[PDB]
């Protein structure tokens, strides 16, 4: 049978997602203040110590 | 090939083909298409030797009790209705009192056919079909309908005296819950699994006693609708619950003298001090009247779909819905005779009347038996 | 007593301390004999300990346990068409599953719970016995005997208390017609108590329209025929009397549309009461207020049933919402195609009041999309405003992949085969891919076909079709009609409306021929070509590089991308020639698809499939015979071989084909069939008139896992192909097809089968009227 | 161009002439919103400028639009009912 | 495939067929581990391996089901940061995973359904474990994933710019700015709203957005 099954340890093949896309920010002018990130969009930024890529062991 | 496409259930038909007092027919005169595929309480009756017999296809006879020749004949095939045609279709048995053949129908009519010609000397409607044969006494025709209504129709001219709902079944089940008059009170069972004596002369409750289970949350008999109709020999009401569960209880209070809440009892008669009863195995068993003390039982009848055990020619007679009449020893369960006179299965009981044994199956309509 | 050690004799899901904690006397806690019995019940309160024998070694507890846990399997036997997982689910209703606490008490709870289920199956003669089969160290298999004898059947509904109609006409107007009075014929019956539940309101809605506001079903007594099979029912009803709708007095918030709401409820006072019309007229107001933006309109009719004149009086209580409910919309199920493809398939826009059917027409446009399996939405009210609803259009996308095949028995003969595959917009790319081709000795055909249907914003259907037919019809060599046809076909569609879309394209038809067939209609168009090629010989070559201009337009109002049921579609497509062509002609056609539902359940819809075509020269030429039209085979008149219906050419009295297969491939040639043979196959008419009259038909005996796109489809197929360029002295003693009085006829059923390789159609048709040179293939195999 | 046959596009979130007359400069946001609900556009940038702005495409030449801004102050009290048609 | 051995033999053959990579067989050990014998001392590590081996058999929602199993089995565990990653790591591959990428067909204009959910879990990582080995790559997920979630609803905001639904431009463009006023797509949706008011004769409100372009596009 040609139907098979094998895959080992890594984060997913988007290793672009180890790089955390350069977000071109938006500061509102005065008197023209707009709302902010809401919904899912909340990033507690902690690239403080932690593994990306293959180094992120999953088991 | 063609046989391999179907599916089955089980019965054990005709053990002990017996002819020790070799049964024959008294006559055979078949009425027509009789007792049918409905829940039916129509059964043959034999009166005056003028055999007032009926089918469900309209036709009501008076056969003659030697050969079954028509003394009169009519048809209750009414020519109009909300089915566009109304046959007899009888939810009650043949009650012949006076010049009235009272029969309750699934046309909701309780007729009273004049026994000289068969013409309807009165008919009066009941609430839908009946659970009951017409019980004619006290100026009343006692019908307990499928709607649980103990009704009283004027047995001479037709007039509703009191239609009294007492014990409608739990899921509108069927089965006989016929109102029997005992000690002045109409004593009704009920395929709610209960029994009740009720003052017949207005429909006033003497007592209501739940005996045991009916269909609905305790799923029981649709192989054989158990008659909760009480055979009240004396002020111990003897009855069954709708799950077959036999009871003996007071007629004025419903206080239980004894009860078989083990009853698989299909048919049941009080034969002296020995309650002869057809169980769900279609065995005949003689329990006492002061207990379920088996005075005798039967293994010669087994999975037969029997009728009620009656007596004729010195033997316990019971036909079955395999159409085999049987003559059981009145003691311990042995056949003496066995008769297939049927072209059918005998749904109705062997009417041991006029010195004969009158029957009428669903299409095996009126034969009559001597041995 | 105070326990120094608790003896644990087998637990298997409850831990050692977790058993010990469920013991109210723990190791170190004092043992009481009441605590021992408390140790029994509270380890019985573990829900995993079948038996618990709490003893003690003086005080040192000896808790001998039997175990309920993991039921390692559950076996079913007698598990007939009522499925064993449903038999597991009433067992799951008995609290039992695989990997579970087995208390061995719930055995009959599985059984009588299933026997009560067996009652509500439709049977009553159906029993079940559960069997415990132990597996390693506590584990159990639950074997299950199922003793199912026979099922119950509804026989006849005795509706007593019926004083307006008869019972049987109700049963006729539930489902029935007559049975062979030398008139119509009907079917069979079985039991289910919900069919009883359904027809009683079909009883009531038969009363609710003919009057009868005080119609009421009084009671109901099912006959327990003592068989567990005979389901007669004694139903008490009461018609009450006929009733009239005697006036509408609509009130409440009619939202400033009061005449309109009255216009929907314009009734006849004294007209026999139609309560079914009344609730409809409520819905008339609801869509009226809905299309007026009020997405949540209360409409509450109230017939003040006036029994004194046997009438009713319609109070109506209407209350609309606010207009701008469509604040914004959402799109889900667009993980394979983008939002803006699905977003542009709508007529409801945000920043608007609600057009109630703008959601639906776009959903019908999404039904007319075809890249889907489902079309649904979530029109959710965002709370906070009466101008606030999110319409979350969640749909399910396309099932892709489709194949077509023909066989030439390759690798057991010459390497000969017919290919072809369709990708059905693979992965929702907006690239529908369908590619075919074939390599025989006769031909080596190449073809390409793909489009982005929306490649630019105005619906640019970027479709470039390619072809290279290295076709020779090789018998041994280039002797019988070589044609190396090659080139391209780039075509574009543009929407002129929301249901109207145009088409235009161009064709490059570069053909390379040799030794063409020695026959009239071949040479006759080539006589119109300005050639006069050899009648009596296949020695004649042809190079045409035709520069053709294609065009078209479509109508599209017809439901579904892969199982439509109602509407109409017109599909114009034609072609013409331009300068630079090697031949000057046109060829115009049209396709139609109009669905007329006879059944309003749309299991029986008229599906008329007919084909038209005409083409001739643009002056001084002809339309080619290879562009002349045909029919037969898989065509709209099936039951035939391919190219049967049409004009029939005549071979000139012919010699070798520059090589004649000896008494083979007969073209009036030198070896056999000589002296003006007639080309018996349909060589083609430059005009066409053919039709196929198909129907939706449900499959009432098929598992409907796949019948959502399976259509059994009967037909009566008929038509003609005929050449207005046909000669009649060349075809004097031969088939003349200058007239469309060549109406063939066939009839039969098409069997459309939804595979994972798409719909697969198959036909059987017996042609009972044919014309000249028709051939018959009743066993018709199609894709 | 010269197109004659086209799809046509509406866009509501309007205010009727009844809707303008229910409200007034000085009325609160809420007393507006009790009769009109919310607009489907406001000003997050700046004050409460409630935009009930109708649009419609009726064909090749010309356009249909009712742009109405309800400018409420920081207290949400109405300060402008700016009726503005197409163009 | 599923053995009925003692579980540590099943666990021995489990950790074999994981490191053998026999995920057709490894899961059937780990399932026979925790389902038949739900008393494994490694049943956290089995369910750790189950989220692993399901994902290692590319059983993404079953990894998510084993995640919710591990949420239910070990909500007291140092590898819920694993779970919070493998939650979103499922929801990365749950969202857009088609073979259409090599030929130049976008999947970010396609729905970020579980890319929303991956953003939740990779935030629920960097919320619930803001310290872990998994928290950095989840932070590497989020700032990248906000830009993937930018390009979907930007294509929605451009759609009402196509539609002429200019109120629905602003409801989408500020809807983007209510969602991600830090992505480059929000700087570039900002002229569409600036167009949108300008087509609706709110040129002054449009030129307000032009000064918003003068700030927010910087």
């Amino acid at each position: 049978c040609s139907s098979d099954s094998r895959y080992k340890r890594q984060v997913s093949g988007d290793e672009a997602y180890l790089e955390a896309a350069p977000l071109a920010e938006l500061h509102a002018p005065a008197g023209m203040i707009l709302p902010v990130t809401s919904g899912d969009y909340a990033i507690p930024v902690t690239n403080g110590s932690g593994a990306v890529g293959k180094a992120l062991d999953i088991r | 090939l063609f046989n391999s496409e179907e599916d089955v259930v089980k019965m054990s038909p005709l053990p002990t083909v017996e002819n020790q007092f070799t049964p024959t027919t008294a006559w055979s005169t078949s009425v027509g298409s009789g007792i049918g595929n409905f829940y039916s309480n129509l059964h043959p009756a034999l009166a005056d030797n003028v055999v007032y017999a009926a089918d469900r296809a309209g036709l009501v006879k008076a056969l003659n009790a030697d050969d079954g020749k028509e003394i009169w004949s009519v048809s209750l095939a009414e020519k109009d209705g909300w089915f566009s045609k109304e046959p007899a279709l009888l939810s009650g048995g043949v009650t012949v009192s006076g010049g009235h053949v009272y029969i309750g129908s699934e046309k909701a009519q309780v007729y009273a056919l004049n026994t000289s010609d068969g013409t309807v000397a009165w008919q009066t409607k009941v609430a839908g079909e009946a659970l009951s044969r017409p019980v004619v006494s006290d100026g009343l025709v006692l019908i307990h309908t499928s709607n649980g209504q103990l009704q009283a129709l004027n047995e001479a001219d037709g007039a509703v005296k009191w239609t009294v709902n007492l014990d409608m079944p739990s899921l509108s089940l069927r089965g006989e819950s016929a109102p029997t008059t005992a000690f002045g009170a109409a004593v009704v069972g009920g395929d709610n699994g209960r029994v009740s004596a009720v003052l017949m002369e207005q429909g006033q409750m003497i007592w209501q006693q739940r005996i045991s289970q009916a269909t609905g949350s305790t799923e029981i008999d649709r192989l054989s609708d158990v008659d909760t109709t009480p055979v009240v020999v004396n002020g111990v009401v003897f009855a069954l619950a709708y799950n077959g569960n036999l009871t003996a209880l007071d007629l004025r209070s419903g206080q239980i003298m004894w009860k078989r809440e083990l009853g698989s009892v299909n048919d049941f008669i009080v034969d002296g001090n020995r309650i002869y009863l057809v169980d769900q195995n279609d065995r005949v068993m003689a329990l006492t009247i002061d207990g379920g003390v088996t005075l005798w039982t039967q293994s010669d009848l087994l999975h037969r779909l029997l009728t009620s055990p009656v007596l004729y020619n010195g033997n316990l007679v019971v036909g079955d819905s395999e159409g085999y009449l049987h003559w059981i020893n009145v003691e311990d369960g042995r056949f003496v005779a066995q008769q297939k006179v049927d072209s059918s299965g005998f749904q109705t009981e062997p009417v041991a009347a006029d010195g004969k044994l009158l029957i009428q199956a669903k299409d095996g309509t009126v034969y009559s038996i001597t041995r | 007593f105070v326990v120094k050690d608790i003896h644990f004799e087998g637990l298997q899901r409850v831990a050692v301390g977790a058993a010990l904690l469920s013991m109210p006397v723990r190791t170190g806690d004092t043992v009481n004999d009441e605590d021992i019995s408390n140790t029994i019940r509270a380890l019985f309160a573990t829900g995993n300990f079948e038996d618990v024998r709490v003893l003690r070694d003086g005080d040192t507890l000896l808790v001998q346990v039997k175990e309920r846990p993991t039921i390692a399997s559950i076996t079913f036997s007698g598990n007939k068409s009522v499925k064993d997982d449903m038999l597991k689910q009433n067992l799951e209703a008995s609290g039992v599953r695989v990997g579970e606490s087995l208390d061995r008490t719930t055995i009959a709870d599985i059984e009588k719970g299933l026997e009560d289920f067996y009652y509500s199956v439709g049977k009553y003669s159906a029993s079940v016995k559960a069997v415990v089969t132990p597996l390693p160290r506590n584990r159990v298999d639950l074997k299950l005997v199922f003793q199912e004898g026979v099922s119950a059947e509804i026989q006849q509904i005795n509706i007593v208390g019926n004083h307006a109609f008869t019972t049987d006409e109700l049963i006729s107007h539930f489902q029935l017609r007559d049975e062979v009075p030398w008139w119509n014929v009907v079917g069979d019956r079985k039991y289910q108590k919900q069919k009883l539940a359904g027809d009683l309101e079909t009883l009531r809605s038969y009363y609710l329209d003919r009057g009868y506001a005080r119609f009421n079903i009084d009671s109901t007594q099912v006959s327990l025929t003592p068989d567990k099979k005979g389901i007669y029912v004694t139903v008490n009803i009461t018609e009450g009397d006929q009733y009239k709708l005697s006036g509408v007095e609509v009130s409440g918030n009619l939202a400033g549309h009061s005449a309109e709401i009255e216009q929907l409820t314009k009734i006849e006072p004294g007209e026999l009461y139609n309560g079914t019309k009344v609730t409809k007229m409520e819905d008339d107001i609801k869509k009226l207020l809905g299309r007026y933006g009020y997405a949540y309109p209360r409409v509450q009719s109230m017939p003040e049933i006036n029994d004194a004149d046997k009438t009713v009086k319609l109070r109506v209580n209407v209350d609309a919402g606010n207009r701008f409910y469509v604040r914004k919309i959402r799109f889900e199920g667009n993980d394979t195609s983008k939002d803006a493809v699905l977003r542009r398939e709508m007529r409801q826009m945000e920043g608007a009041w609600l057009g109630s059917d703008l959601v639906d027409q776009g959903k019908e446009r999404l039904n007319r999309l075809g890249f889907f399996e489902t079309v649904d939405t979530d029109t959710q009210r965002v709370p906070g405003s009466p101008d606030q609803v999110d319409v979350v259009y969640k749909v399910k996308e396309r099932n892709t992949g489709s194949f077509n095949f023909g066989i030439g028995y390759g690798t057991e003969s010459g390497v000969s085969f017919q290919a072809g595959v369709q990708q059905d917009n693979w992965l929702g790319t907006g690239y529908a891919v369908g590619i075919n081709g074939t390599k025989n000795d006769y031909q080596t055909y190449a073809e390409l076909s793909v489009t982005n249907p929306y490649f630019t914003v105005d619906g640019v259907s970027l479709g470039g079709r390619l072809f290279y037919n290295d076709f020779q019809a090789d018998d041994a060599d280039l002797s019988d009609y070589t044609n190396k046809s090659y080139g391209t076909d780039v075509t574009l569609g543009f929407p002129i409306n929301e249901y109207n879309s145009l088409r235009a394209g161009l064709g490059y038809v570069h053909n390379s021929l040799s030794n063409m067939q020695p026959q009239v209609a071949m040479w006759r168009y080539l006589y119109s070509m300005g050639e006069h090629p050899s009648t009596s010989d296949q020695d004649n070559s042809f190079k045409t590089d035709d520069f053709t201009f294609n065009y078209g337009w479509t109508y599209n109002k017809l439901d579904r991308g892969y199982f439509p049921t109602d509407g109409s579609r017109v599909n114009l497509t034609g072609k013409v020639t331009i300068p630079g062509s090697d031949n000057e002609y046109y060829k115009v056609t049209l396709d139609t698809a109009t669905y007329v539902p006879i059944d309003d359940d749309h299991k029986w819809v008229v599906l008329g499939r007919t084909r038209w075509g005409y083409g001739d020269g643009l002056g001084g030429k002809e339309m080619p015979f290879y562009e002349n039209f045909y029919a037969g085979g898989s065509s709209t008149v099936r039951g035939f071989q391919s190219n049967t219906i049409g004009p029939k050419a005549v071979y000139f009295p012919h010699q070798a084909s520059n090589y004649d297969p000896d008494y083979d491939y007969e073209c009036a040639t030198q070896d056999g069939a000589k002296d003006l043979c007639k080309s018996d196959d349909a060589v083609g008419g430059n005009a066409m008139a053919v039709a196929s009259l198909e129907f939706i038909t449900p499959t009432p005996f098929i598992s409907d896992k796949y019948a959502n796109s399976v259509r059994t489809s009967f037909f009566w197929d008929m038509g003609t192909v005929w050449d207005t360029n046909w000669d009649s002295s060349q075809y004097s003693g031969y088939p003349d097809y200058s007239d469309p009085s060549n109406i063939r006829m066939s009839a039969g059923i098409a069997l459309q089968w939804m595979s994972p390789l798409g719909p697969l159609v198959f036909s059987y048709a017996q042609p009972f009227k044919k014309y000249d040179g028709d051939k018959a293939e009743q066993f018709q195999f199609n894709i | 161009e010269r197109v004659v046959y086209r799809p046509d596009i509406n866009q509501g979130n309007y205010l009727t002439a009844n809707d303008v007359s229910k409200i007034r400069v000085g009325m609160t946001q809420q007393q507006v919103a009790y009769a009109l609900g919310t607009p489907l556009m406001s000003d997050p940038f700046g004050t409460n400028t409630w935009f009930y702005v109708f649009r419609q495409q009726p064909g090749h030449e010309g356009v249909t639009q009712q742009t109405l801004t309800l400018t409420f102050n920081s207290s949400g009290v109405l300060t402008n009912i700016d009726n503005k048609p197409a163009l | 495939e599923v053995p009925d051995n003692p579980p540590n033999e099943i666990y021995a053959t489990a950790q074999q067929k994981l490191q053998d990579g026999n995920w057709r067989q490894a899961i059937t050990q780990l399932e026979a581990l925790d389902n038949r014998y739900p008393f494994g001392p490694y049943s956290q590590q089995v369910q750790l391996d189950l989220i692993y081996a399901y994902y290692k058999n590319a059983d993404l929602p079953l990894a998510q089901a084993a995640i919710d199993r591990f949420i239910r089995l070990n909500p007291t565990h140092p590898n819920i940061d694993y779970v919070m990653y493998m939650r979103g790591l499922t929801n990365m591959a749950l969202d857009d995973s088609a073979l259409q990428g090599f030929f130049g067909v976008d999947r970010s204009d396609r729905d970020p359904q579980h890319a929303r959910a991956a953003f939740s879990d990779f935030s629920k990582l960097v919320r619930g474990y803001p310290n872990s080995q998994y928290t950095t790559d989840a932070t590497k997920r989020l700032v990248f994933l906000k830009d993937r979630l930018a390009k979907y609803e930007y294509s929605v905001a451009e759609y009402y710019t196509e539609r002429g639904a200019w109120v629905a431009v602003v409801n989408r463009v500020e809807g983007m700015l209510r969602d991600y006023p830090d992505t480059q797509a929000t700087r570039d949706a900002l002229p569409l709203m600036e167009n949108a008011y300008r087509q609706m004769q709110m040129n002054a409100q449009a030129e307000k957005v032009a000064k918003i372009i003068a700030a927010n596009s910087s």
